[PDB]
Formats: C-alpha cells, structure tokens, sequence
C-alpha cells in the first residue's frame, strides 16, 4: 500500500476505510508515523515522586524505563541492554540507582549511563568507550501538570502545543483543581480490538453510551442514568464536542462531576464538585469553573483516553492490529479526603477496569469492529463519522478548537481521523505541517 | 513456617499455613467441599440471584486484587501495591447481579456456557470466633461464549464463611490474590 | 430457583439443582466419587474394554450435545435446537472402542496420552426408583500425541447409575451439553 | 508470487505443487480469485422455512446473515453494521423482522434495508440517507432443490449452468426423490488443514477409503466394509468418476444406498431406496433411478462436499492457509419416516460429525499433508493426481460430464484443480472462459 | 485387566489398577486428600524447605519421565525408552531447593506465582509392606509470571508414601510419565 | 531487505544488527541460505547401529527419516510422502524395512525407494513408473566419529572440511577418547527465543558463565563454581577461545573435566579423565591430551551445540524467528562404566535437559533479547562483540584457527557471525567462498 496516496480517511474525516482497524502491513507502518513520531503517556508524578523512583511503559510496542533523577528530572530509556539487547528491568515499579542486566552483568545508572562492566580492566582493559554506550535515551519528555508524556522524535511539537485546543479544557481539572494524582497500580488487560477502536470511542463517542451501556446505566444508578436503552435524550445544551489540530478531542457532558459513579458517591461527589466550582468561579470564571466539574471524555493522540470527574485514565497499548493491552488507572483530586480517593479509585476500576462492567457493554462491539476490518469484503468498505458534519465551527468566542455545539456527535471523530491521516501519509513532522495547514478549515466545510 | 529460611514465603502465606495444620476436622473439610460445590453449581448455570440468597452474607467483602510486580529485593518503593479488581460489599454485589440478568446486556446473547472446577479445600474454624469458618480452595473457571471465545481462569480463594440467616452458612469474605498480572482473557467478568 | 426472577437459569437447570439441594447423603458423595475416579483412571489408561465390562451398563444413552447459539429472546424459531456429537446405546459404544483398539487405527500410533481430572461430584438416589442413583461431576480432559497435539475439554456431566451384574454400579445415562460450540480439538474423539 | 504466469497446477491437472496447501500469499489470492467468485454453500430451505427466519453463513472468510423474505425469497447481507463495522449478530439462527446493533442501535431490516437510526431527526435531521445505508447484499441467491447457495460476483454464470454436468447425477436424489432436507444445526469444529484437502478428498478420492478407513470398516460392518484393510478392490463395474467444466466433481458407487451407516441401519435403507428406485425406473429411467440409490461422493466446487445416501453435507470453511472450520449436516429425503430421518441423523454425525469415528481417520492424513505445503523443501514439490489419466472420456451416451469408468481413480481431482488453476489466474469471469474453453480436451488428452 | 483384550493398555497401567479395585479403604483415601492438599499448598507458597522437611522422605525418589514416540506395533527397536526431566534423590531435591531460594536466581524476580489442583485421589496400602501407602492423583499446575507468561502442566502421579520422623508421613517416590513429547511450557522446571 | 546489500553484521564480527533475531522475512531467507546449504546434526551411529533402525530428525524446518541401509551406510529422505504430500512417519524412532502410508497405502523402502502401491496393476497398470517417485532424499550425509550430520546442498564442502580447525579441538574427545556414544532419547522443549541465541551462546559465551548462572553454579558446587555471581575471573592461562571458517567456534576451558556436574560426580570424573590423559600423552602428545580432558562449549554452525566432559549435545531446532525447539541428549565416552554412564546422562538432563537448573538460568536472557528484535526503536540497533577484538592470532604454532589466547571474550561470535553474513549475502557455495576468502584476516584485523 502507498501511504503517500491511499486515501485511508475521506476528506474532512467524514470516512475511514475499514480495513486501517485489522491490516498489519498498516500497523507496522503506524509504528513509524503514529507512535515512533507522537506523544505517548508514561506515568505521573504521584507513581515516581522520590529520585531513584522508577516504572517500565510502553511507547508503541517499545518498552521504556521512567526514572526519577536525582535533579528531580525524569529521563527515559529503552529497557534494552547495550551489549546483547537483553531486557533489563522485569519488574513494573521499583526504586533504585541503576539497572544490572543479568545476562553479562552490564550496570547502568538511573541517568541511563554504562557505569560499570563486570571485570572491565581485566577484559576490555581502555578500549571500551562506555560514554557512547548508555541506554537509547526517549528523546523527549514533557510534564502537563504531574502527567508525563515522551516522544522518540526530537521535532515534536512541545507537548502544550501539541495538546492544542484540548488544553484548555483540560486545565480547570488538571490545574485549577490544585492538581490531579494517578492512583496505581494499573489494571492489564488484553483485548482483540485495534487500539484505534477505544481511542475513537473515548475521543466523541457519546452517541453509543445509551444503547452499549444501557444494562451499566441501568444498574448502577449513576447520574447519566436517564440515557438507560436510549429512554431519553440529553436536553439542549447538554454539552458540547471539540478537536484539534494534532489529533486530541474530547466530549463535555455539563456538571455531570459523579460520572459513572454509582449512587453510592453521587451526593459525595456532587457535594465536593460543586463546593471547588464555587471557589473556582472567583479565580477562571464561571464558565472555566464550570467545565471543571464536567464529564470529559478525552483522547489524548493518539492513545491515551480519560474520563474526568469518572476519573478514568487509559492507555491502549498496541500490540497488533487486533490486539491491544489496556492499562487502567484512577484519577483522583489531590485535595479529597484520603477516604474519598479511596473509594473513588476502587470505582473507577469497578466500572472501567480489569472486571468494570461499563468496560465489558464495550468489548464485542471494539473487537468485532477491529476483527471486521480483516474481512475481505470489509476491508474497502467505509466507516462513517459524518454525524453533525456541517454543523462545527471554530474560533467560537467562548469556546476553542473545532467545535460541535451538541452533546451527541461525531466531531472529534473526524479531528481524529484527519491527523491520523495527515501523519500516515507523512514522513517527518514538516511534513504533517504543511498537510495541516488548513486543519479546521476542512472540519467544518459545509 | 520460618520465613527467614523459607525466603520465598510471604508473611500472610506462612500464616495461612498454621491455620490448617492443626487442627484437622475431616467432617468440616466434607462439609466445606460440599458448601462450595453447591455454590459453584449455582453460578455455572447463572443462578446469579439464588447465589446471592443462600451463598453470600449481608457483611461480605468479595475482594479480588492485582499486585503489581515489583522486585524481590525491593524495600524502598512503598506505594499502593496492588489494585482491586473486585471489593464488594453485598449491594455492589446486587449491582452486577442485575448487570448480568439486565435484557439490554446484549453480551450475554447468545446465553454464556461456564463450567467451575473447585479443588483443595481445606476447612478450619476460627480459634477466636468458634462461629467463624476459615475455607481454602482453588478454582479452575472455563467460560465459552460466541462460538470460538474460550477463556480459563486459575485462582486460589480465601474464604471466610459464617452462618446467617436459617442457620445456613454464607460467604462473608472472599480474598483472590490473582496469579496472572496481564489478563488474557479480556476481561475478567467472572465471579471466581 | 425460580426461574421468572432468574432471569438466565433454564428449567432444566433449575430441576437439577433442586435434586442435590435436599436428602444430602455424604456417604453417597463418597461413593460417587470412588465410582468415577476409577471410571476415569480405566479410561485414562485406555482400558476401554474394561471400561465397558465394568462401568457400563447395558441400556445405558451416552450422549454428548451441541447446541446452536440461539437469542436469549427468542420465542418464534422452533427447529431442532442440538445436534448429537455423541448418542449411543451400549453396541453403538462397543463400535468405538472397537474403532479404538483395530490395529490399523493409524492415529493411535504413537499412543496416545490422556489424563482426566474429575471434580464437583454431587449425588443424590432417584425420589421414585431407589436403585438409580443420580451423580453429576465436572471433568477436564487433556489429551496429548504427537509431539506437541495438545487438546483440553471442559465440560459438566448428568449421569445415572444403576446397580447390574454382581451388583456393580454401572451407568445407564450420561449426559453432556458441551460447553463450546465450535471446537478447537481437531474433533470430540474422547470419552467425556 | 505472480499469478497469471506461475503454474500451480500443470497440465491436465496432473500435478500441483505441494504450496498450494499451506503458503498464506495465495490463501488471500484464493479468497479473490476463489471465495469472492465462485457459488457457495448457505443454507437450505427446510432451515430458515418461514418469513423473518435467518441464519448466518460464511462466505469465505465472511461472515453473512441469509434471510426469508416475506414474498418467500431469500436475500444475505454481510453480517457487518454500515455505521462503524460492528458485526450485526451474534447468534446463529432465529425469528426476527430485523437486527438492531449494539454499538449505537441502528436497526435493519430482514430485507437489509437502513429502517431506523436512534434519535435521527434531532441528531441527523434530514441529512442522513438511509436508502444508500443498507447492509451490503450478496449479489446473487440461487437454490438449487432447497439448497441455498450465494455469490458475491453479479458475473458469475447461474448456479445450475455452474453446477455443469454434476447436476445430472445429483438430480435423481436432489430432485426425482421427492426432495432433500437439511437437518440442523450443523457440528462445528476447526482442524489444522487447507481446505483444499478435504474438497479434494471428497470431490474423488476412492483410493484411500480402504486404508484410511481400515479401522471403520472394520468396526462398524457398513456396505462398503469389503474394502478394509485393502483386503479386496471392489469388482470392475463398482462405479464410475466425473467431473465438469466449473470443477465439480463425484464419484458413483453403485448401489451403495446404506453407505457408510452401520449394519444397524443396513436392511431399513436398502429396503426404503430399493423401493424407491423401483418407482423411479418408470420416470426416470433405469440408469437415473440407480444412480438415486447410488453413493455419491461430490464437492461443490469450491468447499461444499456431500456423500448422498449417507446423508453427510459439509461445508469446509476457509480461515487460513492450515486452518478450516468444518461445518457437518446431515441430509435426509423428505418422504422418510420421521424415526428414520432423526436415526439418519444421529448416525451422520456419529460417522462424519465432531466425534464422527470415519472423519477422524482422515484428520492426520489432511493436516500433515496441508501443513507439509510450507515446510521449505516440500514447497515446489508435486503433489501427484494421475491416475487414470489417458483413460477418461467426454460427450459418453449414458454418462455426461469428463469421466472416468473406473470406481478408483483421479478423474475428479484433475477437473477440480484445472478449474482451480484457471481461476487463480484470471481476473474476472471472461477471463476464466477463455482459460477453459478447451477444458474437456485438456482433461482427456493422451 | 486382560491386556491381551484390552491392547491398548501397559502391563504397568494394568498393575496400578489392580492395586486400587481390591481393599477400598475411605479413610485412607481421605487422609490421602489431605496429605496432597497440604503438599500442594506448601508447594504453592513456594516454601521449599517446609515441603522437604515435611513433606519428602531421606530415602525419595523424584522421578519424571520422558518416553519417546515409538510405533504400537514396535517389537525390535530395544534403546533406552525414556530420558529423565527428573531422578532425584534427597541431596538432588535440595540443590533444587536452594537454587530456588538463592537471591541472584534472576528468573525468581519479579515472584513466580503458582496454583496446583489435585485430583482423582486414590490410595492403598502395600500388601508386603503394610507401612508403605500408595498413592495416586492427578495434577493441573499453573505457573505465571511476568506479566504475560502462563504456563499449565497436567500430570498422573504414582507416589509412595512412608511414616518417617516424628510419625509424619512423608513421599519416598514420586513416578510422572509426562503426557506431552514437546514441552510448551518454557522448560519443566516445576514440582509435580 | 536486498540480502546482497544489507549490512546484518559489520566488518570483522564486530556486530550485528538486532533484527537478525526477530525479522520473520530474515528467517524465511535464513531456510534458504543457512538450513539448506549448511551441514544440520542429525542423529549417532548409537541411535540407528542396526540395519532398519531409524529415527526422524529435523533439518531446518524440514523433518527427515534417518535409516541404517543393510550396507552398513546411512541414508535420509523427506518424511513426506511423493503421492499427496502426507507425512509418512509419525514415531521419532524404530526399526522397519519400510513405511507405508496412512493415506493411500503407498509403500517405500528404507532406501527410500517406491516398493509398492496398493492395487498398482489394476489402477496404474504399467503406467506409474516407481523408480521415478522414491522419497526426496538429503544430498549428503556424512559421519564425524558416529555424528552423523547432513546437508541437502550437494555443493557442500564435506564435514570434516567444513569443521574446519575446530576438528582439530574435538578429535582429543571424539576420536582419540576411544569414541563417544549419544544416549538418547533427547529432551524436547520450546523456547520463545531465536535460534542463533542459544547458538552464539554455546560458541562464545564464557562472560555470562558467573553471572547468568550465579544460583547454578552457588547451588550445585560443579568445578567452576569459583565464578558465581563473578566472586572470582579465572586466572591468566585458564582458557582460550577459537573460530573457524566455516563459522563452527568454542571456548576452552583447561582441564575442566567434571564441567557443570554437581560435586556427586566430580571425584570419579576427575580420576576418569585424568587416568585417560596418562595414556594420551604418548598418544597424541600433551597439548591434545589436555585438551581431551578440558571443557569445550562449541557450535557446529549454525545450530549444533555442545558442552564436552559436560557431556550436554543440543540442536536448536527453528521453528520461527523467535521459536526454537530444544533437543538436548547426553554424549558419554563409549568406555566410561556402564554405571557411570547412566549416571552422567541423568546429570545432563538434571542441569541443561527440560528442567535444568542450569538451562532455566539462561531463558530469560535468550528469549528476550530475541523479541527485543522485533521492538521498533531496537531493529536497527547494535549488538555488540567487540570483547577480545585486536588480540586474536591466526597460524598459531600451537592452536589453529582463529584465537583468541584468553578464556573470556567474543572471538567465537565474530567468527560465527562473519559466517553467517557470508551465507545470507550469497545464492551457493562458489559464492559463499569468494565472500570468505580472507575470513582470517578480516577477524584479526587492529
Ligand atoms: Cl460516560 C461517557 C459519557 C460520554 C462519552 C463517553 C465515551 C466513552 C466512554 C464513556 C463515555
Ligand atoms: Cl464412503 C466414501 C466412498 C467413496 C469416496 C469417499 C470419499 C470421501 C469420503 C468418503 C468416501
Ligand atoms: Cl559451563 C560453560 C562454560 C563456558 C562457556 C559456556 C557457554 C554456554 C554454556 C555453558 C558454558
Ligand atoms: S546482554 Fe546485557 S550484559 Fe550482555
Ligand atoms: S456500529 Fe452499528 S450502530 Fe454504530
Ligand atoms: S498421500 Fe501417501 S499414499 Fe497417498
Ligand atoms: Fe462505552
Ligand atoms: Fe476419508
Ligand atoms: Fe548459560
């Protein structure tokens, strides 16, 4: 396939041909354009706050170790050792001052550097040049409030940039709040779906959440309860929809701060939400403080997705085109009661992890999507993300970004697909650029 | 067990081991093989509700956990070192049971096929509370579902089951530490 | 049970859990559990003669079935709902294991290696024929040729035993509703 | 791998390299060249009889849903949701006016028809254009006798001109008996072959009945038990060979109505197709009337096999190049007694299903001969399908079809891979023509 | 057994059932259950030392096989049918032991986590020496580690056991003939 | 990837990029240029000593019977049948005078020769012509003291050439010990690693020895415990490394006769050695009387591996590029007591068979340092053997080949992988010795 003319998504995004959720040929070359050139998520401060403080991520199908240096930096470093390319850390999490492959015994420091070889004057003697032989360093890493993201292509945009219009929802739960924690450790799980499937459905999928998730509404009681097997739709100005320029999108269900949340912490949460918003009015505004107790439902691009106020936190880790591995965490505000980050952290997993029943309405639906994209008769055939098309805008007064003034439809969809396609056919970030250059244009033609 | 010599044993696993090797009560090991054979009969045909009522206590904690690995040596790195796949109370309990008998769980058509397999029960009543009954077991969970999707879980339970209502005895803790990090088997919506 | 509130459980289900539920005989549990340990120890090492002579009876249905996936709602579509993997009587069983033993079975060179492991046994004597005995257990099948043809089954089994010649139990029904609809084990060639 | 010119198959269909059955390349060129073009099985009649009853089906390594109309027709669509690629259903068979997915609800109807989107009109509004959103329909649907066969290519000829000269042997019990039903649900099981060995083995191999099937001769006392062991070569006259234009092919043991059914059902069969046979002589003619309760080995070209008389139907459905998911039914003559039919029944499965005694002798032979194909020394090596060869005729007086008066021979492997062979190399079904109009000449050379 | 009827069964096989259908003693076969349940759990925990100290005999015997493929109708080809994965006397089990506890076994880190059924219990006392007890049962073995690897082994045990120290009976053989040629399981580096 | 062009290993062995361990397309390149063109172990004289006895054997990816003809002489033939295509043997050893088909009934020799066809005059007449169909037979097989390798390149040097100067360091123990004896069966395992991992390994790999094996060698108290967890190098004059033309290399470690055996056997070893050297000396001289008596750890390129005195012999058969099946079998000295030969073949299997302690130690290393080939950001990374590099000797008046005067370090790898990238880089033998005709220089090169 010829990447540079294979119209993969439609023009304004509108379409994707079936075939980019199951062809591996497509998934190696995602590798290079979409996960050797992006920002991935790594960690958080809260899992690596001491130096020495360390933990293994993937980035892409590479795994990398995440250390806290001594300057209070992190640096990260492909988990492969320089000798013979053995695997050097086991381990998920850990606190140490280096790494000793247990191969020929090569020890690396925390800095990524060769600091000692077993017997080195009596078998190297000077001929070793172990300055040129530390760890393959990830050429960048870059903190948004306490949630650090790396990226292998030293020509990305700064991180901030590269969240574009998305920043700016983002930060009154990120920031304002005081400041968000990841609770670990993550759940695991392996599912039959290509990562593009959860990330799609995160990023402005709200069209889905009342049919997948009617048994999940249903039962637990949560406040977007109303939805249950499409009973109702949200009113107007329910919410709204939003993309960007470099791939991140996001939905925003108004003062839905209780999320998923079963009736068990609804009153808890409303309580506490609504008490920061008050505060909050004062010092953002109040539409600002507003949207700081609002649902997200954010991808960050290309493979990291959230439910603010659920407090949800997903990486999906691509493994092949049908099959991702899901890293599940909670986020909590730094400011709740301990008892309440307690709670909430086991919910999150409740509903969304591991064994989340929210989670599981989800899985025949991304792993039959991803698998069809195999079949021969569906490969050519064309997913549609037209919904609301005609409809966005963008350079709104009150709100950024390419934006959808309803709560339900397919907006960030289409930013998606259009970066997604900008980068596939691409072979540098100059490149992406200059196939950017007239992003929202194209996303709100009609 | 001394855990200094035995350098691979936990603290909780030595401690675990004392409770059954005194003393031994063959009827009560008869009597807990049979309390968790009825149990594992009423979930594998998805008697979710009947399960509730006759197996499972007003005070239960059902509590699954994923413990991140970490290294064997490690003392330094303190932070929460597991997560809870499950930690139920009896009404969070409820929520899934509805969850699973709710018409609109469209994963649940066609019917789901599960087949539990319990092995190694050990039984030991409690030495401070005499109505308190300790049972060990491991299970071996095959569910099928769609044709071709096959999935088999391995789990040793730590039970507590005490008697409730009728005099009949119910679970009222249940502690899965579970052995594989990484799922496999894409979710783990069972009840092991 | 009552099935009206749970929702999943078919009447057949419900029927049988009611069975083990009352006159719990533990002498009866042990018996069964003798029966069918050594049932699959002669079937492990392929003494299927011995088998026939000593575990089944002479009007014994063995039967294995396979059933089509169907909506948990539907009502309307009413054409045969299983196909019979297995449903023979006691010549159609001699047939097999006469199959198994002709030495031009070219599959069965190697030998092959089988291991059974029976758990969940439950028993309970027939209300209206005191002579039948009703036992039901879970079996894991591992079947091993070839160098590295490995295939597991997993399954719940319904059987009926009677006392025949020289008072020997032996079976006079088992029933299998096999739990994976499309199966991963190159065939069903086994004896569950 | 280029198609047009590599020979796969040589001339006459004499040989084929051993490739064919386990290089991946030519698997996805087969479902092309093969599947997407070539008649195959879905269903029959007496299975989805009533309005609104549907199964599903494969294709190929599609996945379709085959539906009765109300008007009594039959339509199949692709079992894959036209919004985001969701499979539509997930059961196999059952009473509905439509299928409503899971992903976001969209409902279709039996006819494939787009009939209902949840909330369109306040999320839609007039712009979506359901009449160009219905379910991607199989081009073609055709019966022949209550069998149900479909085909992605409008070019492709009409079934019964493709079932050539097989029809005519298949007829005296597809259509003079009074008529065939399927008896279902069909056993289901995966082994670790191409499927090209089973269709070959079906299609006309006579030759390994004795020594394969040693062991069931020898154990079940069917009618064709003479042969165990190679104990005895059935006299001359015992049957003939043929095979067609678009590859199907059988072979014809005379008189062989109890087939492979065990003595238990030996006397009420001879006697049931004897008596029949009688009646028929008068319709159809003596010959045509044997050939009724005669045992007929056949595939469908391309992956539908039969033996009629035993009652086994087969569909041998691909996954990839060393992997096939057999699909067992059992067919019985209407006018049967219904006692009969479900004894017929259970002993086509007790002989060919997922415990079938007969199918089991054949597993090794066909997943070493198929997973050989990739082993790297065996890849160009020939596969040998001559014999006989020199000895088959066309255009015979009694006998249509290329065919082999011989019961033991390779008459029908040559028309199936020659049929094979112009296919693969060929780009549409102008090009198949003028691969094959020299197809008989071809075969019946030396 | 008549192992000229029956051809597809050992003369060994045939000895071991013979062992097993004469004096049927229930307690035994439940202190049997008991005695492998407890083994089990110490092995699960990974307490190696306590295993040897409580569990095997001075004078053991550990021993697992693996036979190679030979044709059922072979009567001249007379080599060295099997080679040992396991011939291990008391010293040889504990060098085993200690390389399991020593702190640079790397392969140890992060903690492999194990999970054992045992099954189909059967037990008899010798009828020379009526202080030897034979045992047999049927193991599963789940090992996982490291994420994503799991592991399962499925095994028969022909065990003798004799009271040594202290009255506490204890294992003096352990026979495996293991069912798979090819291991797919990394390496056999478990106790059966 | 132009194979021609392709630098997969860098001037004098120096490196070698990591894909080599996982690129699949390498592997399938690897069938052709390494597995059949080179010599592949087979079986020993004492596994196959009578006419009729054989065994089947892997060649690659290929499996091959091994028989002893009546002549005394060994051939090999593909285990597939030359009808269609079945495997014909299923056993891996046994005595017969032939072998007969499970398909068909076909019947050929243990000279591989087509003897007989079920029905041959009544089917074939005088048409099939027999001494055209025998099975494919290996081109070369040859005898290295009782080894018995093959070749399916007619082109190949002949075995003793091909071991080149590493002959000279197996003679002491192969030929002038009196011979050795393979006690099999072998251990079977899989492996999730490359082939060339186990294999670079045993040719070179002494630096792991203390570190890798740490638990191992603290554990059993073999002779070379001194190492364990690198307490202690060994002292100057301990060994020596050598590499050869043809690639085949091995460590030497003087003197070290009881190798890994555990302190249960080192007494009675240590005398047995010892007491054959005495005799030696006047034999063969002193120099190669050690060398008898002295630990060898060699690769007989490219799979073949070895420990002597250990007495452990591996073929690291492929299966994919990062799945190995791992035959082990015990070598012992045909004149070692029959009691101290069963007890040395259990202490094979005890430390490096499928549960080898010591084999354990080594899966982690070489499972992940293969799938780390397959990583994205490692493909086109650098595994280094540069140990030793500067300080080999060639012509060495004492010890030839290609030396490297030290007990650790890498010659044994840059050895075997200059030969390897001569293989891969070339389309037969001719070219193969053009591309190595100044090996020796280019390996002693600064
Ligand atoms: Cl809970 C919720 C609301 C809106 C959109 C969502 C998308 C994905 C998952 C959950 C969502
Ligand atoms: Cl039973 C029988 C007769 C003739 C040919 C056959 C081919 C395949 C399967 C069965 C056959
Ligand atoms: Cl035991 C030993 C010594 C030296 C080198 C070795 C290489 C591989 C395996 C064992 C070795
Ligand atoms: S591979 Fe890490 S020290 Fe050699
Ligand atoms: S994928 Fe079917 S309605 Fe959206
Ligand atoms: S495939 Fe061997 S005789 Fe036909
Ligand atoms: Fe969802
Ligand atoms: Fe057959
Ligand atoms: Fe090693």
């Amino acid at each position: 396939m010829n990447y540079n003319n294979k119209i993969l998504v439609s023009e304004s995004g509108l379409s994707q041909k079936h075939l980019i959720h199951g062809d591996e040929e497509l998934f190696q070359h995602e590798l290079k354009t979409i996960f050797a050139r992006n920002w991935l998520f790594l960690t958080h401060d809260s899992l690596i706050p001491a130096p020495g403080d360390y933990v293994t991520a993937k980035m892409g199908i590479d795994e990398v170790i995440v250390s806290r240096q001594n300057d209070g930096s992190i640096r990260a470093f492909l988990n492969v050792c320089r000798h013979r390319g053995k695997t050097l850390v086991s381990v998920e999490a850990g606190n140490a001052k280096g790494f000793v492959c247990s191969y020929h015994g090569w020890g690396f420091g925390s800095n990524g550097e060769l600091q000692s070889v077993p017997f080195e004057k009596d078998l190297y003697g000077e001929s070793l040049n172990k300055k040129c032989l530390g760890l393959k360093e990830v050429a960048r890493v870059e903190s948004f409030h306490g949630f650090i993201y790396g990226c292998f292509d030293q020509e990305a945009p700064p991180l901030m940039d590269y969240l574009g219009d998305a920043a700016w929802y983002l930060e009154p739960m990120f920031k304002h709040s005081g400041g968000l924690e990841l609770v670990g450790p993550p759940g695991k799980v392996v599912i039959k779906a290509n990562w593009k499937a959860p990330a799609e459905n995160f990023v402005g999928d709200a069209y889905h959440v009342g049919w997948t998730h009617a048994s999940s509404l249903r039962s637990g009681e949560s406040i977007f309860s109303s939805l249950a097997g499409n009973a109702a739709l949200p009113p107007e100005g329910a919410g709204l929809q939003m993309t960007s320029k470099y791939g991140s999108g996001m939905g925003v269900l108004w003062d839905g701060y209780s999320g998923v949340h079963s009736a068990d912490l609804v009153p808890e949460l409303m309580a506490f939400g609504g008490a920061k918003q008050e505060r909050l009015n004062k010092e953002i505004g109040d539409v600002r403080a507003r949207i700081y107790r609002s649902h997200l439902n954010c991808t960050v691009f290309p493979n990291n997705s959230m439910l603010t106020c659920s407090g949800v936190f997903k990486v999906w880790n691509p493994i092949d085109a049908n099959t991702t591995e899901v890293w599940t965490y909670a986020i909590v505000e730094k400011d709740m009661p301990e008892d309440l980050k307690r709670r909430l952290a086991d919910s999150v997993q409740r509903t969304f992890g591991p064994a989340g029943f929210w989670e599981s309405d989800d899985n025949d639906n991304m792993e039959t999507a991803s698998q069809n994209g195999k079949k021969y008769q569906s490969r050519d055939s064309d997913l549609l993300s037209n919904l609301g098309f005609g409809e966005d805008v963008y350079g709104d007064a009150v709100y950024p970004g390419v934006v959808g003034k309803s709560a339900i439809g397919e907006t960030s969809y289409r930013g998606f697909y259009r970066a997604y396609q900008a980068h596939v056919s691409s072979s540098n970030w100059a490149e992406f650029e200059h196939a950017s250059s007239t992003w929202h244009t194209e996303l709100t033609k009609t | 067990i001394n855990i200094q010599e035995d350098k691979l044993v936990s603290a909780h696993d030595a401690e675990e081991i004392l409770r059954f090797f005194n003393c031994h009560d063959s009827a009560l090991q008869q009597e807990a093989t049979t309390l968790l054979t009825q149990e594992a009969h009423l979930l594998d045909i998805q008697a979710y509700r009947a399960w509730l009522e006759h197996c499972v206590g007003s005070e239960v904690q059902y509590q699954v956990i994923s413990r991140e690995l970490r290294a064997a040596s490690e003392r330094r790195y303190k932070l929460n070192e597991a997560m809870n796949v499950y930690n139920e109370n009896f009404q969070q309990l409820k929520v899934r049971v509805e969850h699973q008998l709710d018409p609109q769980n469209w994963g649940n058509s066609p019917k789901l096929r599960f087949t539990r397999f319990i092995t190694n029960v050990q039984a030991a009543m409690d030495v401070n509370d005499k109505e308190l009954l300790h049972i060990r077991s491991n299970v071996i969970l095959h569910r099928a579902r769609r044709g071709n999707q096959v999935d088999v879980f391995y789990a040793a339970r730590e039970d507590k089951w005490k008697r409730g209502e009728g005099g009949v005895r119910k679970l009222v803790q249940r502690f899965v530490d579970y052995p594989e990090r990484i799922l496999q088997t894409h979710n783990l919506m069972v009840f092991l």
